[PDB]
């Protein structure tokens, strides 16, 4: 019979609910998260993000650097010896 | 020799303590707190 049925006026369940807080968050929060960043440094021709891109990457954890840096300084107190004497 | 026998003691002394109060605020206002914004930024992240 009744045509008196609840979902005529819905006005309260269109808007109410806890995930908008997140919902919101995540739109202004994350844009701007860019996907790449703003392509971060590790290369360049400034003298020394040449280093980096040889020795500093994020991908290298090999002893390659660390051999590299002392074996300059062992020339240097040697060379410093005929130097200075 | 005088290089590796120094006597220099003072002219040593005015770079040492130059040097330590160098790396004390540069390291304080600048690397450090970069290194807890790296940390913080994370967190963040965790949050949302």
């Amino acid at each position: 019979v009744s045509t008196l049925i609840p979902p005529k006026v819905v006005s309260s369940k269109n808007i109410g609910s806890a995930p908008n807080a997140k919902r919101i968050a995540n739109v202004v929060h994350f844009y701007k998260s860019l996907p790449q960043g703003p392509a971060p440094a590790i290369k360049a021709n400034t003298r020394l993000a040449r280093y980096k891109a040889k020795y500093f990457d994020g991908d290298n954890a090999s002893g390659k650097p660390l051999w590299h840096f002392a074996l300059g300084i062992i020339a240097f107190g040697y060379s410093m010896e005929y130097y200075f004497h | 020799m005088p290089q590796l026998v120094p006597f220099y003691f003072m002219n040593q002394l005015t770079y040492g303590f130059l040097l330590m109060i160098t790396l004390l605020i540069l390291f304080s206002q600048f690397f450090l707190p970069m290194i807890l914004r790296l940390y913080v930024s994370r967190l963040f992240i965790s949050k949302l």
